[PDB]
């Protein structure tokens, strides 16, 4: 999708790569589908039962895996990620893995459009829409 | 003793009597230890309104005319 090149241009590109790699006899250019890439990523996370969120941009997809994770989850995650990366590279899909504690450190709050935090009984904080 | 007309009705009389004692509350407060005054005040709030009522920790304080029964043993 993202490349609009003519066959002649592709041939020229091929020849220049061949000039950069003096040990290679020829370079074969193959066109792949982005939807396929993104799909295999998301299906792999579901196949591993990991919790995640997905975000889409003009030119990339970010899967954010964050929170309190078990040792088993961390192991499975790092194994899968290392496998996928070796196949597609880090140029289109990114994985962000972050350990988080409790979101608000264990204190009561209202999460509406007018949410707020109870610092202590008798103490309101109103920092931001939660 | 002051003979000038000053009160008319129950709320004005109770305020007139209360106002007459501030000359002595100011004395007790001026020599009592702030920490003890705070202890005896909090421990009365937790009797009346229940111990779950927020412990005040008035660490920077204007102690809001504390009750004399709480103020006297601190002195």
């Amino acid at each position: 999708q993202r490349n609009t090149m003519s066959k002649k241009e592709l041939e020229v590109l091929s020849q220049k790569l061949r000039a950069l790699m003096p040990y290679a006899d020829s370079v074969n250019i193959t066109l792949m589908d982005d939807v396929t890439a993104a799909g295999q990523a998301e299906a792999g996370l579901k196949q591993q039962a990991l919790p995640y969120s997905r975000r889409n941009h003009k030119g990339g997809v970010t899967f954010v895996i964050q929170g309190a994770l078990d040792d088993v989850e961390i192991l499975r995650a790092r194994q899968f990620v290392d496998s996928y990366y070796r196949t597609w590279g880090g140029r289109y899909v990114q994985f962000a893995i972050e350990l988080k504690d409790d979101w608000l450190k264990g204190r009561s709050f209202q999460y509406g459009a007018e949410g707020y935090i109870k610092m202590s009984p008798g103490h309101w904080y109103f920092p931001s829409p939660l | 003793e002051d003979e000038d007309v000053t009160f008319n009705d129950i709320s004005s009389l109770s305020k007139h009597v209360d106002e007459g004692l501030d000359g002595y509350r100011d004395y007790l407060i001026k020599y009592s230890d702030r920490e003890l005054v705070q202890f005896f005040e909090n421990a009365q709030l937790k009797r009346q309104y229940g111990e779950e009522t927020e412990t005040v920790k008035r660490d920077k304080d204007e102690i809001e005319k504390p009750s004399i029964f709480a103020l006297l043993p601190a002195y």
